[PDB]
């Protein structure tokens, strides 16, 4: 009829409080319904119709409502916390009672895995009383609400040990040790996992006090906390809810990527293999696969082959060919921007993010209109079309992107596709497949090119920009959406005040303690991670502790100009942050003091260190008033300390300004708050 | 060496890691979920304001972020979808969020600069004003009462929507959402309904975080695990199928019975409790012509 | 040559005369939205005089559209700016400037 | 004692506290006397003990062939033991802590219990390091207790009980 739902009731609108679902509707309207229905039943009983029901059932919806790709999340001390000796003591709160498990994790424990379901992880599962490592055993008792799980770990001996509420749990037999044996290996740090609407608190025992069964139970049986000689807060892990794209490992149980070289009558190819296929456990899921490098259109959109043509052009090329035996309709090409992160089982082309930001002129008058999404890609399948034979040659579609003018073309076998996509200027376009599998091989990237239109691995590299053949250097590869990875929970948040101020003045949101972090970002794939991350990610921080190394080397022994070109790169507040910081790694603290020491402070020092075994002491009153000893007391005053007037080196520094054209500036070194 | 090293690998910016300090983006939104369905019960268009008491442009070398929108959750889940959890971004970072700066509309981590009359950044003093129609997807809004010549449109409507504002430090900022929760000050459009009302029953209207994490002590601090989806936020009535069944003549003769009986029922309870007849239709004198 | 959009409205009166000092915070940024220099960030404001060729000619002539009290939003292409030959290890060859720009002084 | 070790921990009864050395006095007989064993595996035959009508009994009360099925763990005395360890070891110091430490250290080296006695009395006046962070917050958390401390405990019958409660730790775990 036309009614809607609203907390007042409104005729004119149509808004009734009544249109809930009838476990949240109210009771008055309920009773007044139920009396009239409980008097009709009981007339249709007496009457002489006696009513049965049809059965009674006990299922459970399992509460697995959430997200489909999420049915736990895991959350870890880091890495580097891992010990190897030692009796170690921890606590786990139970907010609620369900599938919670608590232990301790391998420094390679997954995150998208069962906490004991492999060899990377000793957990206890109070949820069906059980214990967790490479398989299910039964231990202990179920806990409750708010029950405290004491864990502790005894490396000396190779034991662990799981109480509740103080009380040692058991095994099937009498004996206390949850895990009776097991290697050191690289240590243990302490986990959790929490299933769908569970709630857990991890206390590491930095404060001793805050422990509730320690000192029933692990005080005294030599068991630290795995917190208490530490100053400073266990920084946390925790899995990742967005998947991000990251090269495909080479022992990938299910995905095989096969680089082919580019001979004279070909074009390099990178094959994608579903090395599982035709086995248990085969993975039939939809996967989304990317190249590991951009596309970048132009900033500003202007209002056989050619070589000049091809010289002068900005147009890309690349092509996929779906293999046969791969069903074209689950294949999907064409591009996808860094923003993409859409895991999804079922995945079709009308669901992907778009929007549309529509600009007009005062008085309404639409002047522009612009279509934005992370996803310009086009269906094998609908691009097939009439059925074909599938045997003449692998489905072989061509993608062509435009920069100079942001256009994005698809051909099908030497026919130009109806779908067409326009892209705002300064988009990175990455090539993007998202296939499901139906044969071992399933597609592969094509990176040659056609009549006119400009080799992909030139757009892709500057040095190659103006090369007509076709190449795939090392630096391109192939990249998967997966959810195999960590985040780090930031050891301090923002401190922001809500409240209710009155019912008129409304809500009220207050922050004025300013929070920054230290940010890193990665040109090729466009994405930005906290530097903190770095403790982590072992390659990424070599590579960067090298560049740091660089950054001195490039400015060493007074190379005043390079150190002004250095300070648009690191600027002063990020070398005060980066020695402050108490969670930095330690190689990059290093660097970037040593970076700071070289930029702003190493000519000055040289230079008075050079003068400093010579005095040139000029002859003034204040030369006069020094004396050997302060006072008539003949002791010694503390070094440094006294009135010296021996000549030194002058300091001088000037301002890193990149505005100025003054050319005077790269004399002495930048300046530096000195205070 | 070193000039040509420098002038050959710095300034391209594209193969070394690039470092910068980046101000903490944090975002607060009402308990509120609003979609769009067939056959749901939701109201289409509703409408709040932000109102700014105090804002700092530069707290630190930075510019303070703040932008405020709406932001839309990926399929029914209470999560804001698409958009990381910690800080650095903000509304409009990604595709799920839509967000206006004074400035600029902010969508797919994108800006458009938008005209307004006497166009400034968002400054002390300032009322903004938000509409979500839901029936075409758009999203709109007015500075101070003036209209911004920018909109958001065809947008994904699978998903819940809800008002979001992004902030780094240095701000006081006020939700409007109308009625008992902020007198609005401006009118709002018309057939756009206030964002107090979206309030289930049941529940209690709050500004809360729009992640599960806040600043908290480390054994305090609650985690979370996965989190049911919202089938309650979108409430579409399917009934048991009635016409594929069929009534019985033993049923039928004695529904003659049983509805003389219930006619009854109702005809003497309202004696008891007071109807009467009564030559006008008044909804206070209470009274049936049955 | 220069393109200036405001962000935050000065007096709208008081303009840089000839022979005059322009008190300024300046961001700068490149059209790729990468930061290289910025007064904030070394907390000493860049002073600069008006027709001495001091600064680069964009940002001189967008300081001098400016007025007292603004911020604003500057647009340089190269030919007001570097331009093909760059800044050595800072500003890459053929470079359009992005400058947030506040006049805090004339002095 | 599962019912009232709580009451006796939270607040420590020395009149209750004399159970813990009497009981461990029964053990000490029961690793003199090696004919417990074979008359017990008689004994469960003879009148049938299976500790489990013990064993899974008392949870409720606490609110929280034969060769393959028959285990030894549900014995009443090592019961008994584990029950009421906890109390004597409350009583003992975490300074008391480093007396029994030595004193399992020289029964490992087998020295009798006669002479160790003399030892540790003259050890007693070289106390340990105060300054040091772990010891001290071993203390912090220790201090709770008003009248626990050495000063009021006397020496040498707490050295006793210290060698004695040393031996019987010596024979449960590595004898
Ligand atoms: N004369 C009456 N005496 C008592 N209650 C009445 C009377 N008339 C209507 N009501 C109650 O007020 C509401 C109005 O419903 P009504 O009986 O008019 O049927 P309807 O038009 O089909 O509406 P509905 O679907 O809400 O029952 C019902 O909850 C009904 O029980």
């Amino acid at each position: 009829q036309g009614w809607t739902y609203g907390i007042q009731q409104d005729v004119k609108n149509r808004r009734n409080p009544r249109l809930v679902p009838y476990t949240l509707l109210d009771d008055r309207t309920k009773k007044s319904n139920k009396d009239s229905l409980r008097e009709a039943v009981r007339t249709l009983l007496g009457y002489g119709y006696n009513l049965e029901a049809p059965d009674q059932d006990h299922a459970a919806r399992a509460e697995v409502c959430s997200g489909t790709g999420e049915r736990f999340r895991i959350f870890r001390a880091e890495k580097t916390y891992a010990v190897k000796a030692g009796r170690w003591y921890f606590e786990f709160e139970t907010v609620t009672a369900g599938d919670m498990r608590v232990g301790w994790s391998r420094p390679g424990c997954q995150p998208d895995q069962e906490l004991g379901s492999d060899e990377r992880a000793f957990a206890f599962d109070g949820f069906k009383a059980q214990r967790w490592h490479q398989g299910n055993e039964h231990y202990g008792r179920s806990w409750q609400a708010g029950d405290v799980v004491g864990c502790m770990v005894d490396m000396n001996e190779h034991t662990m040990m799981f109480t509740l509420n103080g009380e040692i749990l058991l095994d099937d037999s009498g004996s206390e040790l949850a895990f009776k044996d097991f290697d050191v290996g690289d240590g243990f740090i302490p986990v959790c996992s929490l299933g769908v609407a569970q709630v857990g608190r991890m206390n590491f025992g930095k404060d001793v006090s805050t422990l509730k069964y320690f000192t029933i139970c692990g005080l005294q049986e030599g068991y630290e906390p795995f917190a208490v000689n530490t100053n400073r807060d266990i920084t946390m892990w925790l899995s990742k809810r967005l998947p991000q794209f990251l090269q495909v490992p080479s022992n990938h149980e299910h995905i095989e990527v096969t680089r082919i070289d580019g001979t004279i009558d070909s074009s390099p190819c990178l094959k994608v293999t579903q090395k599982s296929f035709g086995s248990q456990n085969s993975n039939t899921d939809i996967m989304f696969y990317r190249l590991s490098m951009p596309i970048e259109c132009a900033e500003v959109f202007s209002k056989r082959d050619d070589y000049d043509f091809l010289m002068q052009t900005s147009t890309y090329y690349y092509s996929v060919r779906i293999f046969p035996g791969q069903e074209p309709a689950n294949v999907w090409v064409g591009w996808i921007t860094s923003d993409f992160h859409q895991y999804d089982t079922g995945f079709d082309l009308d669901r992907v993010r778009t929007v549309t930001v529509t600009l007009g002129d005062e008085k309404g008058k639409v002047h522009e209109s612009i279509k934005r999404s992370n996803c310009y890609m086009v269906c094998a399948g609908e691009s097939m079309s009439p059925g074909q034979g599938r045997n003449n040659n692998g489905l072989e579609i061509g993608c062509v992107v435009d920069a100079a003018s942001g256009l994005l073309t698809f051909i099908a076998n030497g026919k130009e596709l109806s779908t067409y996509y326009q892209v705002e200027p300064s988009t990175k376009l990455f090539p993007a497949v998202f296939a499901q599998a139906t044969s071992p091989n399933v597609f592969q990237f094509e990176l040659g090119r056609i009549k006119n239109v400009m080799p992909l691995s030139a757009g892709l590299f500057k040095s190659e920009h103006k090369n007509p053949v076709p190449q795939c250097p090392p630096r391109l590869h192939v990249q998967f959406l997966s959810h195999v990875l960590w985040s780090r929970m930031p050891n301090q948040f923002l401190k922001v005040d809500v409240s209710r101020i009155s019912e008129r003045q409304g809500w009220l949101v207050q922050c004025l303690d300013p929070l920054q972090f230290m940010s890193l970002h990665i040109p090729e794939e466009n994405r930005s991670v906290d530097i903190l991350e770095l403790t982590e990610q072992e390659e990424l921080l070599k590579f960067h502790y090298h560049t740091l190394r660089l950054y001195s080397a490039v400015c060493a022994l007074g190379n005043h100009r390079v150190a002004h070109a250095l300070c648009s790169h690191v600027d002063e507040p990020q070398l005060l942050y980066a020695i402050e910081n108490k969670y930095m790694p330690g190689l990059l603290r290093a660097g970037y003091y040593d970076l700071l020491i070289d930029i702003h402070l190493s000519s000055y020092a040289t230079a008075r260190l050079m003068m400093n075994n010579e005095y040139i002491v000029p002859m003034t009153e204040e030369t006069k008033s020094i004396t050997l000893f302060p006072d008539e007391n003949k002791k010694h005053g503390l070094p440094g300390i006294g009135l010296s007037t021996s000549l030194r080196p002058r300091m001088q520094f000037s301002s890193p300004s990149f505005v100025s054209i003054s050319n005077e500036c790269y004399q002495y070194s930048p300046e530096f708050p000195l205070d | 060496n070193q000039h040509l090293i420098c002038d050959n690998l710095l300034p391209g910016r594209d193969l070394l890691l690039q470092t910068r300090l980046v101000n903490h983006v944090s975002s607060m939104r009402p308990n509120i979920f609003l979609g769009v369905s067939e056959g749901s019960a939701q109201y289409k268009k509703w409408y709040y304001e932000l109102m700014v008491d105090h804002t700092e442009p530069f707290v630190t070398a930075e510019a303070t972020h703040l932008r405020v929108g709406w932001a839309s959750t990926e399929g029914y889940s209470p999560y804001p979808g698409g958009g990381e959890e910690w800080g650095g971004n903000g509304v409009g970072d990604d595709l799920f969020s839509y967000g206006f700066d004074g400035l600029h509309l902010w969508s797919g981590c994108i800006a458009r600069t938008v005209s307004s009359p006497n166009q400034h950044l968002l400054r002390t003093d300032d009322v903004i004003s938000c509409c979500l129609d839901l029936s075409a997807p758009s999203i709109s809004f007015r500075i101070n009462g003036q209209p911004v010549q920018g909109m958001f449109e065809n947008f994904n409507i699978d998903g819940l929507f809800f008002p979001v504002v992004s902030f780094s430090a240095g701000i006081k900022v006020r939700f409007l959402l109308g009625g008992r929760h902020g007198e609005f000050k401006f009118l709002p459009p018309p057939g756009y309904a206030p964002c107090y009302e979206a309030v289930l029953p049941k529940e209690k209207l709050k500004v809360e975080h729009s992640r599960e994490y806040k600043q908290e002590r480390t054994y305090t601090r609650d985690l979370l695990g996965p989190t049911v989806s919202l089938t309650q936020a979108a409430f579409t009535p399917i009934p048991v199928d009635t016409s594929q069944i069929v009534l019985p003549p033993h049923l039928e003769r004695i529904r003659e019975k049983l509805a003389e009986n219930i006619h009854e029922l109702w005809v003497m309870n309202k004696i008891e409790l007071g109807w009467q007849y009564g030559p006008v239709r008044d909804d206070n004198k209470r009274q049936h012509p049955c | 040559g220069v393109e200036i959009e405001t962000i935050s409205p000065g007096d709208g009166r008081t303009f840089p005369k000839k022979g005059q000092t322009c008190v300024v915070h300046y961001t700068g940024m490149l059209q790729n939205g990468k930061k290289f220099d910025s007064s904030r960030d070394r907390n000493k404001p860049f002073k600069f005089r008006i027709g001495k060729q001091e600064v680069i000619k964009g940002f001189e002539e967008g300081a001098a559209q400016m007025s007292l009290g603004q911020r604003a939003k500057l647009t340089c292409t190269p030919d007001v700016a570097y331009g093909a030959t760059g800044h050595p290890g800072v500003i890459p060859p053929n470079a359009t400037l992005i400058f947030d720009v506040e006049l805090l002084n004339l002095e | 004692v599962d019912y009232n070790r709580a009451k006796w921990l939270k607040e420590p009864n020395p009149e209750a506290e004399e159970l813990f050395r009497m009981v461990a006095e029964v053990f000490i007989y029961w690793s003199k006397s090696h004919n417990f064993k074979r008359e017990e595996q008689n004994f469960v035959v003879q009148n049938e003990i299976n500790n489990m009508s013990f064993l899974i009994t008392d949870t409720k009360s606490k609110m929280s062939r034969k060769g393959d099925r028959y285990s030894m763990q549900t014995s009443l005395i090592v019961a008994a033991l584990k029950r009421l360890l906890p109390i004597g070891l409350n009583i003992c110091a975490p300074g008391d802590q480093e007396l029994i430490a030595l004193a399992k250290n020289r029964f490992s080296l087998k020295d009798t219990e006669d002479e160790v006695r003399d030892i540790i009395r003259s050890n007693i006046h070289l106390q340990g390091k105060l300054e040091d962070p772990a010891i001290r917050w071993q203390m912090a958390l220790y201090k709770d207790l008003p009248n626990r401390t050495d000063d009021t405990s006397d020496p040498e019958k707490t050295v006793e009980r210290v060698l004695d409660i040393a031996n019987v730790l010596f024979h449960l775990e590595q004898k």
